[PDB]
């Protein structure tokens, strides 16, 4: 049905969440789960997608989307998974957590249709 | 060309990106 929506409109939406399912699949299929992969997820989309991206403000704009879909994933979403907690949970106690996030994968479940 | 680069550091490699594109002509031959 044309009205359930999410599978040509938001091409943005479909082009950065296909990036999660296919090389979160792939790597599965390898191993099982790669995790450690904040600023590599939109490293490599940035170098894919590079060559057809001719005009700035469409990297400005896939950059954008992939970076605020990697930020709500990990809240909003939630369906983000990590294995400690106090060293990734800021405030209460205090926690350190200058260095970089412990632990960090994606459920390949999420609430997208396509 | 874009108010509020977000994510400064994913977006300073588009400094970049634009002299490329520049000094290298992309438009389809």
């Amino acid at each position: 049905a044309p009205k359930a929506s999410l599978r040509l409109g938001f091409s943005e939406y479909s082009r950065i969440s296909n990036l999660i399912v296919l090389h979160l699949r792939k790597v599965e299929e390898e191993e099982d789960e790669s995790a450690l992969k904040r600023s590599e997820l939109v490293n490599w989309y940035l170098k894919e997608i590079e060559s057809e991206i001719d005009s700035e403000e469409e990297l400005i704009n896939k950059k954008r989307i992939i970076e605020k879909v990697i930020h709500r994933l990990t809240h909003y979403d939630h369906v983000l998974i990590e294995l400690t907690q106090a060293g990734l949970k800021g405030s209460t106690e205090g926690s350190e957590s200058y260095e970089e996030d412990p632990y960090l994968v994606v459920n390949p479940n999420y609430l997208l249709e396509d | 060309s874009a108010l509020k680069g977000v994510s400064q550091d994913l977006l300073e490699r588009i400094r970049a990106k634009e002299a490329q594109k520049q000094l290298a002509q992309m438009t389809r031959w």
